[PDB]
């Protein structure tokens, strides 16, 4: 698990 | 929605792995053809030239691309 650290996503509805 | 705001294509600005089976997985720098709205935070589309790669994605993870 070396991958990039993307921002939090919005929640789903 | 994206249609009403003249969004046809966007480019992804982050990497993204689907967390649900209706979500699009992508890396940064890919072009998406935007084809609908999931809700106020999520659009729907497919990868340009690879239409089998399709699903919902965050509005905040893309930037509008001109024709």
């Amino acid at each position: 698990g070396p991958g990039s650290e993307p921002p939090p996503k919005p929640p789903r509805s | 929605g994206p249609g009403s705001e003249f969004v046809r294509r966007v480019k992804t600005i982050y990497d993204c792995q689907a967390d649900n089976d209706d979500e699009l997985t992508f890396i940064e720098g890919e072009v998406i053809i935007v084809t609908g709205e999931e809700d106020q935070e999520w659009w729907i589309g497919h990868i340009e030239g690879q239409p089998e790669r399709k699903g919902v994605f965050p509005v905040s993870f893309v930037h509008i691309l001109s024709d």
